């Protein structure tokens, strides 16, 4: 049985919570701190084998690693959709209002 | 079998245009 | 296609030359009435 | 239905503060937002960055807090992006930037804060449609 | 031995099998031809080659 | 697939004298990728409807 | 010295840098110096698709196809890492730049072949013991070719992958397994290989210059169809720098 | 198909697009080869011609 | 006389069954190479990339289409308002699938149908006419220019001009429709005006001389017998038809000068599809018609909706399914 | 194209039988006594 | 009964067309002064 992957992924958690290894950057702007400067670390920075690897990411202000840890019971990680990753799409993926 | 059809329709209105120009009932004053 | 370009250069001169040299011929001259 | 005075109580602060507006203050915010925001604000979306819009509830989670009058005429002294973390005035009108945004040359501190009264005002008249885009037109 | 070869050696092919209202391809009969099967060997349980 | 497994009349007549080619680029001999110039099939076709 | 107003419309655009025949140099690798190539740049100069014939038995043959979107073809602007090896092989590491092409070219007969001409998240290597890079250098390596249509794009009747309609919505009442394959769209994701040929080099410049042939499958339309396997062959130049 | 449950999305999202016509019903598409493009019935023909 | 004299005197003869003249030395080469390539591209091209994202339209006959769905479809947006002959392309493969056969058309077009328009001025002039004729027919031209070179020009772009074709000619409209509110625009009205009335005016003149036929046949012949070709009398009584539409709505109201009548007659139509071609040609440079979106509003600010607001989400309906594939940006700006 | 198999039929009569009705009328007149 | 579908077509023209001709020549013939 041939398959629609972005039905399916909606699914999973991510279609629950901000997936960190596949949601468009704009979906950050939900909770309070993580855009754009956040957002932009954590999407050039995918995938992430676990939510908490989040924190690992170099060169961040104290600040920002709490607003990381206030915010993880947001977010989720699932496999790397290609679909969902290629064409630049987590920048824009050709929804505005 | 449409195709030709819809080119065979055209050819024949292409050909009235011809004998409606060139073989017309000619007009003759009164 | 350098070819048909200058054919068809050639061929659009020509029709352009007749066009203009025609007007030139004494146009207002060719009517029923005053010439 | 009517603009009454409850419907011009908005937030004047981030501690629970508000403040009545007047009829008069309110056409001259929705003037004056005409005047110096809507070629990109139009209807509370941004043309140039749709991702941020002027909803009330946007506005509460940006950083500082824009829900209410503070929050909005420090924004229009010194805009930041989402999370406060970089000054946009060179991007975006401010009271900063007036020099490259001509517009903002004459807004007195009397008209920022009517301007900051049209953008919490709006979307209680509005509701959805206010940072809602064409979906609501 | 080319295909083409083979496909000579196919009575589909013998302009002599036809019918006067049988119209079109000879495509539209056996069918629009895609591989030669190999040449058919056949033997008896003695394993003399048969015809 | 040849021509006359295809009931094709007038092609083998047109091939039997020469004309081998399409303008698509194909040839009857199984080539790609040839320039027959005017006289292909359909060069052949165009002048007959002239 | 040549500026855009130049080069505008004369397709020059499209065109790799070339070298001199003087280019015959050799650029050293210091192993314990860190480099990147600032500049790669593949310029096809011919499309060939492998027949797909009625039988195995006879190995399909790669034939010339004629291209149709005019001159839109090349890669530039890639820039990556060239990473020494531990045994002197260099290996490139593609991070970005103008890595991809959409392209159609048509079969004899006008069967048209798009395509995304790619070299995207390449990695390739050079033999070891690369003291220098000469005209007898080599790379090869491998890439990604990802669907030739994006997830948002949509059919003519309007049925996508991350948008649109998920049947065929002027059949209501048709039987959907026949249209399975046409209703749900799948983005592939499959891999190309590529061998790079120097024949130039500007020992003094970092510059180099030679001819590259890559293998990957084209445009298989959202999975509606079976995709066709491509040879491309062209010219490229690097740049190569200390970084 | 009574007493009978369907969980997966595809099949439920299936049956959910014939809902939108009503009640569902099983229909032989190939005796007639249909065509799945809805036709008025001798009612709506006959109201047609008449005005 | 010599051969050049000879020539014009039968370029210009007056002799000849379809007039020549200058403007037909230009017409008839121009008019037969749209024709020609029309005719073969209608039947027999391939699909073409209108929008310049390798989305190919199937337009012709032999590609999937009937007459109702066939076009010649436009450029491809990728040449803009660039000039692409055949001549441009690396093979016709190639001019194919970019849609050279468009630009061949209408530009040839175009030329030969201004060309007609001053042959028609030319032989008025032989016969001893007067010479307006050839201003009726500017109306019609003008909008064909308007269609197929004004507003590619305006938008930037051949692959928004007009396709050649029934349903591309709805496309073009519908679109049309959605960028510049075509319907609530003043110009197109006043074409609507002038085509609607055109039609009234043509069935209400027809009818009135039917009406007052002069009586020259019996019963078993057509009364178009009682009308002979050349005759010098009237074959009408048109004090009989003002006698009658004078009564129908007031004698002031009807013409009894046949000069005058006539003079209306082609005024009506040219006029107000003069500006039909207007409207196209100035919504060409995104002049649009009225916007009364949200124009009325109660005494909160609540929306009260009016048959203008309803128009709009049709219009935003054929917005945002355009051209599906081909924008990336949130604006539809050309 | 899957067209109705009956267009052709229905189209070719639907140009024969009047095309033929007019052939026959004027045919018959262009006899009559000149 | 699975019949070639040029069948009809072919048989409706086969009458036709023959027939038509034929009908054009009387009335012609009909109509000149008797
Ligand atoms: C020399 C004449 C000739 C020949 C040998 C062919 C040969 C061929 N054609 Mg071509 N063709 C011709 C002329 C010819 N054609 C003409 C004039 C046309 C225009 C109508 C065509 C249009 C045509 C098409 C559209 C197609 C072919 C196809 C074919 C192939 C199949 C033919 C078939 O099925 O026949 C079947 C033949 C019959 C059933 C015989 C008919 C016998 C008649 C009806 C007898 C009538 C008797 C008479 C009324 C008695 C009167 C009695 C009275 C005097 C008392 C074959 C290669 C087919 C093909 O495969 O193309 C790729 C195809 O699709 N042809
Ligand atoms: C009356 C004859 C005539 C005219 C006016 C045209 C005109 C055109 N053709 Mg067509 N053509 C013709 C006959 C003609 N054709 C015939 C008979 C053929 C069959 C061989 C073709 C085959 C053909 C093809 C295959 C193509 C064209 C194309 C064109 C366009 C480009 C022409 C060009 O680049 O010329 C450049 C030449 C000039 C500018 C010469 C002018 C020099 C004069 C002497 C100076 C004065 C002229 C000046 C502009 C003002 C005019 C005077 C005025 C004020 C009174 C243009 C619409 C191309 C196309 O349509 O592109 C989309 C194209 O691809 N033509
Ligand atoms: C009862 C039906 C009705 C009426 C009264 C009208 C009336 C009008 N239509 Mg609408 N229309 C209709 C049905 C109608 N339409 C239908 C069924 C459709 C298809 C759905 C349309 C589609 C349509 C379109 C697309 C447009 C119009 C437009 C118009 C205007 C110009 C029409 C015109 O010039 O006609 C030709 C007729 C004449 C030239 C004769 C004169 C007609 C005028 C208007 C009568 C004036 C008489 C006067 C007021 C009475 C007092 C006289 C007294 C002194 C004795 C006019 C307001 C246009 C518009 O909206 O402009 C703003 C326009 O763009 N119509
Ligand atoms: C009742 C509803 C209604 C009515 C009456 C009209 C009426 C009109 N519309 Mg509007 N329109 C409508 C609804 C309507 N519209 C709607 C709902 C939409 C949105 C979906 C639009 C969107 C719209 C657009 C976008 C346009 C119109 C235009 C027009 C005009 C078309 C006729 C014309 O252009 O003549 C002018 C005459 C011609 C164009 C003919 C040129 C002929 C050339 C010179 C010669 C051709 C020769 C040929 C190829 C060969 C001949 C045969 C051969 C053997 C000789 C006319 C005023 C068009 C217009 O205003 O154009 C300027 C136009 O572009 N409408
Ligand atoms: C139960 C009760 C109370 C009963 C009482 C009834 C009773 C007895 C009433 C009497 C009282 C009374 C009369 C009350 C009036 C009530 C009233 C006001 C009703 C409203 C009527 C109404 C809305 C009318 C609509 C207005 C109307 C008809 C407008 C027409 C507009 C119009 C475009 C006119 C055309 C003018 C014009 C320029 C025409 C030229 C175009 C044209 C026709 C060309 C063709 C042409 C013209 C020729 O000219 C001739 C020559 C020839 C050859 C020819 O081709
Ligand atoms: C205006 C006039 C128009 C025609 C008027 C009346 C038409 C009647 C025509 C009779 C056609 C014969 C029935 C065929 C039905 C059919 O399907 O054929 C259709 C065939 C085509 O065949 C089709 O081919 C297709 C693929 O292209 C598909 O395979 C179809 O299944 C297949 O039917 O048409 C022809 O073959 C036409 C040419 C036949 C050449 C005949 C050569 C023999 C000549 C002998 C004549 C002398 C005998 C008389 C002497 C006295
Ligand atoms: C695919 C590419 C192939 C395409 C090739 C097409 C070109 C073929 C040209 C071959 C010459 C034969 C043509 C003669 C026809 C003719 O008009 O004769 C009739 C008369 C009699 O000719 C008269 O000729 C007379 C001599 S005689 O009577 O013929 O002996 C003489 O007395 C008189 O002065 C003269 O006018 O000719 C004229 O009226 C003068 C020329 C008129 C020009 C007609 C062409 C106009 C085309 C319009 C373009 C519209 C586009 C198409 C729309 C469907
Ligand atoms: C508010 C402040 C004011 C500012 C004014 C604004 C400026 C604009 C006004 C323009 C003035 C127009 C005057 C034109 C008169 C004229 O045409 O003379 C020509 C003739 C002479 O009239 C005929 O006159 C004749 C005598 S004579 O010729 O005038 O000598 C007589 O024989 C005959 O019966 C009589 O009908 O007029 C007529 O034939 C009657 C019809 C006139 C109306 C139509 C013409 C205009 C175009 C049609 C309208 C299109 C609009 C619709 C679009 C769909
Ligand atoms: C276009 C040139 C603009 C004009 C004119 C004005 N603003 Fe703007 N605004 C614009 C952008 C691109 C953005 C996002 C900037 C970023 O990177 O974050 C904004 C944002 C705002 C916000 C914050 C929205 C939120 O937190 O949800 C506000 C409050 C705001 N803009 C207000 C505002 C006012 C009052 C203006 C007139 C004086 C004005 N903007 C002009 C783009 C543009
Ligand atoms: C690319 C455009 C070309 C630019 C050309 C510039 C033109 C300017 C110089 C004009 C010189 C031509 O001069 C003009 O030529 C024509 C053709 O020979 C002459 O000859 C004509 O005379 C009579 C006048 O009734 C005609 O009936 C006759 O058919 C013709 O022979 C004109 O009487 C002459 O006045
Ligand atoms: C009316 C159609 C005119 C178009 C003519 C196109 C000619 S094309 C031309 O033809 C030569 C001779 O056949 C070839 O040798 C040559 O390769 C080819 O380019
Ligand atoms: C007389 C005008 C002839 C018009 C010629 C049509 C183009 S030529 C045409 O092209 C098709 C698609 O490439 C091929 O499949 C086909 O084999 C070939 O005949
Ligand atoms: C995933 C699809 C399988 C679930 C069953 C589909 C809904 S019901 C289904 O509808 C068809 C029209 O689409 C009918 O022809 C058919 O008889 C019927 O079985
Ligand atoms: O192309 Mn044809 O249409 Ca005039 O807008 Mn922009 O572009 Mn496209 O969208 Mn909308
Ligand atoms: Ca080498
Ligand atoms: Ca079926
Ligand atoms: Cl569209
Ligand atoms: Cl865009």
């Amino acid at each position: 049985e041939l398959v629609n992957v972005v039905d399916e992924k909606l699914g999973t958690a991510y279609g629950e919570k901000i997936d960190l290894n596949n949601t468009n950057i704009a979906a950050f702007i939900q909770y309070r701190g993580l855009y754009p400067t956040l957002a932009k670390l954590i999407v050039k920075n995918a995938p992430y084998e676990s939510v908490e690897d989040v924190l690992n990411i170099p060169g961040l202000t104290e600040r920002q690693k709490q607003i990381l840890r206030e915010n993880l019971e947001h977010f989720t990680v699932t496999e790397v959709e290609t679909a969902l990753v290629e064409g630049g799409d987590r920048y824009n993926n050709g929804l505005y209002k | 079998m449409e195709t030709i059809t819809y080119v065979f329709i055209f050819a024949c209105i292409i050909a009235l245009f011809f004998f409606a120009i060139f073989f017309r009932e000619p007009p003759r004053i009164t | 296609m350098e070819t048909l370009k200058i054919t068809v250069y050639i061929v659009v001169t020509f029709f352009v030359l007749l066009f203009v040299f025609g007007f030139l011929s004494g146009d207002p001259a060719r009517n029923p009435k005053r010439k | 239905a009517e603009l009454t005075p409850e419907v011009l109580t908005v937030p004047l602060n981030s501690e629970g503060k508000t403040i009545t507006l007047t009829e008069k203050q309110y056409l001259e915010g929705k003037r004056l937002f005409q005047y110096a925001c809507a070629s990109c604000h139009v209807g509370g979306i941004t043309k140039t960055n749709p991702s941020l819009d002027l909803r009330t509830e946007t506005l509460a989670l940006a950083t500082p807090p824009r829900d209410n009058i503070e929050g909005l005429v420090d924004y229009m002294k010194n805009p930041t992006t989402y999370d406060g973390e970089q000054e946009i005035a060179e991007v975006h009108p401010s009271l900063r930037s007036a020099d490259i945004f001509p517009k903002m040359r004459n807004l007195t501190e009397k008209d920022l804060v009517a301007i900051a009264g049209h953008i919490l005002v709006e979307p209680k008249i509005l509701g959805d449609k206010w940072g809602g885009g064409k979906v609501y037109y | 031995i080319p295909e083409k070869l083979a496909f000579y050696d196919y009575i589909g092919n013998n302009p002599a099998k036809g019918g006067l209202f049988r119209t079109g391809p000879m495509n539209k009969g056996d069918g629009i031809a895609q591989a030669w099967k190999g040449h058919a060997v056949f033997r008896n349980k003695e394993g003399e080659e048969l015809f | 697939n040849p021509m006359w497994r295809q009931g094709m009349f007038v092609l083998p007549f047109m091939a039997r004298l020469g004309v081998t080619g399409s303008w698509s680029g194909w040839s009857i001999t199984g080539e790609t990728g040839i320039d027959p110039g005017f006289w292909s099939f359909e060069g052949v076709a165009l002048a007959h409807i002239v | 010295t040549l500026t855009y107003d130049d080069i505008v419309g004369t397709g020059l655009a499209n065109k790799c840098p070339t070298l001199d025949d003087t280019a015959r140099g050799a650029y050293p690798i210091d192993s314990s110096q860190t480099y990147r190539i600032a500049r790669l740049c593949l310029q096809p100069t011919t499309f060939l698709v492998k027949e797909e014939p009625k039988n195995k038995r006879q190995e399909a043959e790669f034939v010339p196809t004629k291209l149709v979107t005019r001159e839109t073809t090349s890669l530039d602007q890639i820039q990556g890492e060239l990473k020494v090896n531990s045994d002197g092989s260099l290996t490139f590491v593609e991070e970005d730049g103008i890595d991809f092409q959409p392209v159609t070219v048509q079969m004899a007969g006008g069967e048209r072949i798009p395509l995304l001409f790619t070299v995207k998240n390449l990695v390739a290597s050079t033999q070891p013991n690369v003291t220098s890079i000469t005209t007898s250098t080599d790379f090869k390596g491998e890439f990604n070719v990802p669907s030739y249509r994006t997830a948002n794009f949509l059919d003519p009747k309007g049925r996508g992958l991350a948008s649109g309609y998920d049947s065929a919505i002027a059949l209501p009442q048709a039987k959907e397994e026949e249209l399975a394959r046409a209703n749900v769209k799948r983005f592939s994701l499959t891999k190309g290989q590529i061998s790079l040929n120097v024949a130039k080099v500007d020992g003094r410049t970092g510059e180099i210059a030679g001819t590259f042939e890559s293998e990957q499958l084209s445009d298989d339309d959202m999975g509606a169809h079976e995709p066709h396997e491509v040879k491309i062959q062209g010219v490229f130049y690097a740049s190569i720098e200390p970084a | 198909l009574n007493g009978q449950t369907f969980t997966d999305p595809p099949t439920v999202k299936s049956y959910a697009r014939k809902a939108i016509f009503g009640e569902i019903f099983e229909f032989d598409t190939e005796t007639l080869n249909s065509d799945g493009i809805f036709r008025t019935s001798p009612r709506g023909w006959f109201t047609f011609a008449h005005a | 006389a010599n051969l050049w004299e000879r020539f014009c005197n039968w370029v210009t003869s007056t002799d000849n069954r379809l007039y020549v003249g200058w403007f037909g030395v230009i017409m008839i080469p121009t008019l037969l190479a749209a024709t020609i390539c029309f005719v073969i591209a209608f039947i027999a091209a391939p699909p073409v990339d209108i929008d310049g994202i390798r989305e190919p339209v199937s337009g012709s006959l032999l590609y999937g289409n009937n007459i109702i769905t066939g076009a010649v479809v436009p450029s491809s947006n990728a040449i803009g308002l660039h000039f692409y002959p055949i001549w441009e392309a690396a093979s016709l493969d190639e001019w194919l699938y970019n849609g050279g056969p468009y630009q061949l058309i209408i530009f040839h077009f175009l030329l030969g149908a201004s060309c007609y328009m001053g042959r028609q001025w030319e032989l008025s002039y032989r016969l001893g006419m007067r010479p307006w004729i050839c201003v009726a027919y500017s109306a019609p031209l003008a909008s064909a220019f308007a269609v197929f070179l004004i507003y590619p020009i305006g938008q930037g772009s051949f692959s928004d001009g007009m396709p050649l074709g029934i349903s591309g000619t709805f496309n073009f409209m519908i679109v049309f429709q959605a960028e510049h509110n075509i319907l609530m625009h003043p110009f197109h009205q006043l074409g609507v005006a002038g085509v609607f009335g055109g039609a009234l005016f043509c069935a209400m003149h027809g009818s009135l001389v039917t009406s007052s036929l002069i009586r020259e046949t019996t019963e078993t012949e057509s009364a178009n017998y009682g009308y002979k070709f050349g005759q010098e009398e009237e074959t009408y009584n048109i004090v009989a038809a003002h006698g009658y539409f004078g009564r129908l709505i007031f004698q002031y109201a009807s013409f009894n000068n046949s000069r005058s009548l006539h003079f209306f007659l082609a005024a009506w139509p040219v006029v107000g599809v003069w500006f039909a071609a207007l409207g196209i040609s100035t919504m060409a440079f995104n002049l649009n018609g009225f916007n009364f979106n949200h124009s009325v509003i109660d005494a909160k600010g609540n929306v009260i909706n009016t048959w203008a607001d309803i128009i709009n989400r049709a219009n935003l309906g054929m917005e945002v399914m355009h051209e599906r594939n081909a924008h990336n940006f949130p604006l539809d700006l050309a | 194209m899957e067209v109705n198999q009956l267009g052709l039929i229905a189209t070719a009569l639907f140009v024969l039988v009047p095309s033929v009705f007019l052939i026959i009328l004027y045919v018959q007149t262009e006899s009559q006594q000149k």
